[PDB]
């Protein structure tokens, strides 16, 4: 009966915690204890672009480190070319409400999506000589919250109605789904190798999920509501999360714990966004308070603060040769940081 | 620029003229009139769009027209089951509200606290500090005929008028405007919904006429 | 029988998600110290890099 | 100061830490200038800057003063010719530059509530209509900032011109927008009691009051000049006016700024807070 | 499909003048800029006039100057050129031709098909060897072009531009900015050398090669050519 079922999800619940705290002798910090700090971290502006004329919601950078894509809501899409602050191409959107933005790994396509339920891809290399819509993806029945690119063939969404999946842009349907969040899941991440990804939901947990096979494998608790932003460290076999309760995670995926947390006592405010450098030593996350902490990830201390923005900080990201950092705001602005 | 090369002050001139049409399309739709169409459900919110699409030009619905050389859009988000505190920023710095309730659900599951609760969590906001709400009171006629048998006091326990309209659309008209706790910033208009063409529309068209005229004597005497 | 059917699916998730091995944490922190220890000199933020090659002059 | 000319001397002598005056009222504009232009010129509002551009004339006037009488000082051959043409013209040009100003800023208003190219063609608008004036004839046609001539189309044109275009028009320009607006203003909202609309009340006032002196003695001046000789009356009126004046129009030039601060809340706010 | 279609050619009393036109048809015309090029009868290609994206930019060459006169009409998808006191040395072919600047664009890739023209009776300098080298279908060549002055820029890129005309046709790119590989583009063709030196090499020679080879700098204006190698079998 039902009854008998939820006392065996107990069990199970307990055999899960007992096993992970078995095997937890030692505390990261202890082990970190005798490495030399960090020291500060002083970054410059180097670069401001303009253009935008409403608030930006999405970026992200190109695999070249020197082009990128950004989204806002007066329904443009802008590739920006970050060494000389020229324009490339300028992209009107049928819909005006646009959430999300990614950035093909060949550099052909960029895809995008909102309020819309529904992800639209873009060709920007064609004989006409200008941009046009290639495919619309549609299926979801809730709002998009985030996509990433696998190939030039295969891409990978994640969705306010509880689900990931898996889309096939040649054909234009889904060949996989993922399903086991009792919450609107809210960020999604990519592993280096493209075999596993993470995603972060409203539930306060997230979920290590398999592409070849739509299987959850782990699940990782212990934040307190609304995890806002995930992310790989550069290994592979760690990652970090951000959410509304002003606090930054590291999860393990060998040991199936938790390793640190970044809190401080003056902050408290959520956070939107979370990336690693590029050798994993420091972790930037962005703050609803306009600014922008940088972390030593291995020690759990404040090292730096971004403080250029006047409005919301609402994306950012680190280029792949490790060279600069961009921040986007609700003041309609992109930044430089290096 | 004296040290580009030949194909760099093409590319300049190229990104010139994007910041050009840029801006002018920022100018074009600079002069457009937002609102955002909210309601519980079963509404009506249908038959107002319907009895206000007077010319013509699942997710999210869009709705544009002009009424008096004015451009309006109207956006409906009632197919959007998931979380509302994750989206409804995005509508902050709109126009007005557009708030629709039915006066025939006094006596049906009562379903009027419902449209109270999505009232007073729309009213008080921390986005809407200052975007005024224009609130419609559809299926007057029903409310009418349902009056005359079933006593306005299945809904409120607390009521000691006569079991007649006049007073009873009153009070519930009351009910609802009492709700705000605002009153020195924003403004609530009502207007109780009726079949004769070309009226709702007026209502709304001066009320954003007298919301605009005040905001910009607002705003510009800050110095 | 919607209610059952879900009891016996979360049953066989969490059955499936309770026989995986586990490694010590310190053996992960271990690892994770090294990569970040291995890799220090390729990262122009941590060590900032001279203005003869940073491209954002 | 220089016996040829004999003006103004009396008062020239006189003069004593009137360079900690210029110094009080330079640290004003300089303030407010770097207020309105280091903060995005306080959201890009337009009519601020022409506000900025105000400040940017009233600094000229102290700069003249001092600066060519201490070289004066410094140089006591210099002849009336030469020194008074390089002295008129800054007096005057400033004049004319803060009327242009001042009625742009009405305009700024009026059209809001009722219904940098200009810059530049203000500017330059408001260095050709001081031509005449700023450095031609020497002594003989310009008088030395009061009385000339004392022993004729040219003067008497310029005078009756420049008194006529430069205090009438702001005067009424300013006092009717500021009646239709306040009178408008209280129909759609009751909404008295604005801290904009006090500044420019304030901002008429002061430019009625100042001013009108020195405009009292070159009327005076004009109209007896053209019509008796009237040796004592003249010369007495003449010499009573023109002295004041003077002080008045250099303290007003030098403390203007100072009500932006004593009325404007938010101003005022904003200027600590850059301080 | 991508045309430009040229008319308005034919014989001319010298001293009078002509109006050639270039109509467009399968892409977006405004966004891109323009050339006129013209080819002597039996000789090389020389560059003659460019008109921007939007008009606001244009060169001429420094024989046409006071002359001829560039135009476009964006409505109507056309290029014009207008042609006044024709020297008898104008006798020519002349060509239309496309081409977009941005970061990773490629400037002239589609080439028009040509009007003829009869008139009755510190440049920079590009040499190649002109004669004309014979070939085997199977083997591999290599084809060398020297310049004057450096066409290495201090932002890292190389302006060398690579051309292929078979018998009877139009201009195809090869090559941009010495190493890039146009599209359509079979891969064996590679471009390769340094400053004032650069080389084209040709690997497994098909009988569909045969043609003359052009290079072009456009470093800065005006653009110059080479004096073209011919293969033959």
């Amino acid at each position: 009966e039902l009854d008998q079922l939820r006392q065996e999800a107990e069990q199970l619940k307990n055999q899960i915690r007992d096993a992970r705290k078995a095997c937890a002798d030692a505390t990261l910090s202890q082990i970190t204890n005798n490495i030399d700090p960090v020291g500060r971290i002083q970054m410059r502006t180097r670069r401001t672009l303009r253009g935008h004329l409403a608030k930006i919601y999405a970026m992200h950078w190109g695999t070249d480190s020197r082009l990128l894509v950004s989204a806002s809501q007066d329904g443009k899409l802008i590739i920006w070319d970050s060494y000389t602050t020229n324009k490339v191409h300028a992209i009107p959107l049928r819909s005006s409400w646009v959430m999300t933005c990614a950035y093909a790994p060949s550099g052909n396509y960029v895809a995008c999506g909102g309020l819309d339920n529904i992800c639209s891809i873009y060709n920007l290399k064609t004989r006409e000589g200008n941009v046009r819509v290639s495919r619309e993806l549609a299926g979801h029945t809730g709002y998009l919250s985030c996509c990433r690119f696998l190939d030039d063939n295969q891409i990978v969404t994640s969705s306010g109605d509880t689900t990931c999946a898996l889309w096939d842009i040649e054909t234009g349907q889904q060949t996989t789904t993922f399903t086991g969040h009792t919450g609107d899941v809210m960020s999604l991440s990519l592993a280096p190798d493209t075999r596993l990804f993470v995603s972060g939901a409203c539930d306060a947990s997230a979920k290590l999920w398999d592409v070849r096979e739509g299987m959850c494998r782990q699940t990782f608790t212990g934040h307190e509501s609304d995890i806002n932003a995930i992310c790989f460290f550069p290994n592979g076999n760690a990652f970090a999360t951000g959410s509304d309760d002003a606090t930054c995670r590291l999860f393990d995926l060998r040991a199936d714990q938790e390793l640190m947390t970044y809190s401080h006592d003056n902050i408290i405010c959520g956070i939107t966004s979370v990336s690693f450098s590029k050798s994993g030593r420091l972790l930037l996350a962005g703050y609803d308070d306009f600014n922008c902490n940088v972390w030593d990830a291995l020690k759990a201390d404040r090292a730096g603060v971004l403080a250029g923005h006047d409005n919301r900080v609402s994306c950012l990201g680190v280029t792949d040769d490790g060279m600069a950092v961009a921040t986007g705001s609700w003041d309609s602005f992109l930044k430089i940081w290096n | 620029g004296c040290t580009l090369s030949a194909e760099d002050k093409a590319a300049v001139e190229r990104s010139k003229m994007i910041d050009r049409n840029l801006r002018e399309d920022g100018e074009k739709a600079a002069r457009e009139v937002k609102l955002l169409l909210l309601g519980a459900g079963e509404s009506g919110k249908s038959t107002i769009v319907k009895q206000m699409k007077i010319i013509h030009e699942t997710g999210i619905v869009e709705t544009h027209f002009t009424f008096k050389d004015l451009h309006f859009k109207m956006f409906d988000v009632g197919g959007q089951r998931s979380e509302r505190k994750k989206w409804i920023h995005c509508f902050e710095g709109v126009t007005a509200i557009i708030f629709c309730v039915a006066l025939s659900d006094y006596d049906l599951v009562n379903r009027m606290h419902e449209s109270m609760k999505l009232f007073d969590s729309i009213c008080n906001n921390k986005w809407f500090t200052d975007t005024s709400i224009i609130l419609f009171l559809n299926k007057k006629d029903l409310f009418e005929e349902k009056i005359k048998k079933s006593p306005l006091t299945i809904c409120y326990p607390e009521y000691a008028g006569s079991n007649t309209y006049e007073e009873a659309a009153a009070y519930i008209q009351c009910q609802f405007e009492d709700l705000n706790k605002r009153k020195d910033t924003k403004e609530i208009y009502t207007h109780f919904t009726c079949a004769t063409d070309t009226k709702n529309v007026q209502f709304v068209f001066d009320a954003v006429t007298d919301v605009i005229i005040k905001n910009n004597l607002k705003d510009c005497g800050l110095f | 029988t919607a209610s059952i059917a879900q009891a016996r699916k979360l049953v066989e998730q969490l059955k499936m998600e309770a026989n995986i091995d586990r490694i010590k944490v310190s053996k992960a922190a271990a690892d994770l110290m090294a990569y970040c220890e291995a890799h220090a000199k390729e990262d122009p933020l941590l060590t900032p890099v001279p203005a003869s090659e940073n491209p954002f002059r | 100061t220089l016996n040829s000319t004999e003006i103004y001397q009396l008062f020239e002598y006189t003069r004593l830490g009137v360079w900690l005056m210029c110094i009080v009222g330079t640290f004003l504009n300089v303030l407010v200038i770097t207020t309105i232009l280091y903060y995005r010129r306080k959201k890009k509002s337009p009519s601020d800057t022409y506000i900025c551009n105000l400040a940017v004339a009233d600094l000229l006037i102290v700069v003249g003063l001092p600066f060519f009488l201490e070289y004066a000082k410094h140089h006591p051959k210099l002849s009336r010719e030469v020194v008074c043409s390089g002295l008129n013209a800054c007096f005057y040009i400033c004049l004319f530059a803060g009327v242009c100003f001042l009625i742009n800023l009405s305009m700024d208003r009026y059209c809001v509530i009722v219904w940098t190219c200009w810059v530049v063609i203000f500017w330059i608008l408001a260095v050709l209509m001081g031509m005449p004036h700023y450095l031609m004839y020497s002594h003989t046609n310009n008088e030395c900032v009061g009385e000339f001539a004392n022993e004729g189309w040219f003067p008497v044109f310029l005078n009756t011109k420049v008194n006529i275009c430069g205090y009438l028009a702001p005067i009424a320009l300013m006092a009717y927008t500021y009646n239709r607006m306040v009178r408008f203003i209280i129909n759609y909202v009751g909404k008295w009691h604005m801290q904009t609309l006090h500044v420019l009340l304030v901002v008429v006032v002061s430019f009625a009051s100042f001013w009108f002196p020195f405009n009292l003695a070159l009327f005076l001046e004009s109209i007896r000049l053209l019509a008796g000789v009237y040796n004592d009356t003249l010369q007495n009126v003449i010499i009573f006016c023109l002295y004041v004046g003077q002080f008045l129009a250099y303290v007003r030039a030098c403390l203007n700024p100072g009500i932006y601060i004593l009325v404007g809340t938010q101003m005022r706010k904003d200027m600590w807070t850059t301080l | 499909d991508v045309q430009l279609v040229e008319s308005g050619g034919g014989l001319v009393q010298p001293g009078g003048s002509r109006k050639l036109s270039c109509s467009a048809s399968g892409f977006a015309f405004s966004s891109f800029g323009m050339h006129w090029v013209r080819q002597a009868p039996e000789k090389g290609l020389e560059w003659v006039a460019y008109i921007s994206s939007g008009s606001g930019t244009i060169y001429y060459a420094d024989t046409v100057k006071g002359r001829f006169t560039i135009s476009r009409d964006d409505p109507k998808n056309t290029l014009f050129l207008q042609m006044t006191s024709l020297r008898s040395e104008d006798t020519a072919m002349y060509y239309c031709v496309r081409s977009i600047y941005y970061y990773g664009s490629s400037p002239f890739d589609f080439w028009g098909q040509g009007t003829t023209l009869t008139v009755s009776s510190s440049d920079i300098v590009m040499t190649q060897a002109t004669s004309s080298v014979p070939v085997t279908p199977g083997e591999s060549v290599s084809i060398s072009c020297r310049s004057s002055k450096s066409l290495l820029h201090s932002n890292g890129n190389t302006y060398l531009y690579w051309f292929l005309q078979r018998p009877g046709q139009s201009p195809q790119l090869l090559i941009y900015r010495m190493s890039n590989l146009a599209s359509g583009v079979p891969d064996r063709f590679s471009g390769s050398g340094s400053g004032t030196a650069f080389t084209l090499t040709i690997s497994r020679l098909e009988a569909e090669d045969v043609g003359v080879y052009y290079c072009m700098q456009h470093l800065e204006y005006p653009l110059t050519f080479g004096a073209g190698t011919k293969l033959e079998l």
